């Protein structure tokens, strides 16, 4: 994958955790990212996009940040339905087209 | 705009991810969602009803 996601993580209900993504001056570092959220057998989700701004509906749990060639999500009082995969999503210069991350899991204890 | 482009995203992502479509037909239903964006919703469909029909 052109850009680089953090290993898979566990967390228990009601921490903070924050996944990163990694990218270079092509991609990140000129563009905004998108965070998608992935559950098995369904349709993916925009939870996020513009580095940090909320789609429509989507809980203000979730933040984003983007400085650099990197940009990271965090999730707030973590949920079991948040147990899902979250994958970054970026245009690339270079390529002329949308590049994504290999996805980070997140496991809800 | 930004919020459409994002959506537009989403797209891509479903097509590139499933894995009983051949690299042509891949290939050609990213071509049109490039082509014409306004016509990413019948893309997917079209791509989701092959790559069911093509499911082990």
């Amino acid at each position: 994958p052109v850009l680089t996601q953090s290993p898979s993580v566990s967390a228990a209900p009601r921490q903070r955790v924050t996944i990163s993504v990694s990218g270079s001056n092509s991609n990140i570092g000129s563009n905004t990212v998108n965070w998608i959220q992935q559950l098995p057998g369904r349709a993916p989700e925009l939870l996020m996009y513009d580095d940090d701004l909320l789609a429509p509906g989507v809980s203000d749990r979730f933040s984003g940040s983007r400085s650099g060639t990197s940009a990271s999500l965090t999730i707030s009082g973590l949920q079991s339905e948040d147990e899902a995969d979250y994958y970054a999503a970026t245009w690339d210069d270079s390529l002329n087209g949308w590049v994504f991350g290999g996805g980070t899991k997140v496991t809800v204890l | 705009e930004k919020l459409m482009k994002a959506f537009q995203s989403l797209a891509f992502f479903e097509i590139l991810n499933m894995p009983n479509l051949n690299e042509a037909q891949r290939n050609g239903f990213i071509q049109s969602l490039k082509d014409d964006p306004s016509q990413s919703t019948n893309v997917l469909g079209e791509a989701k009803k092959l790559n069911e029909s093509q499911a082990p």
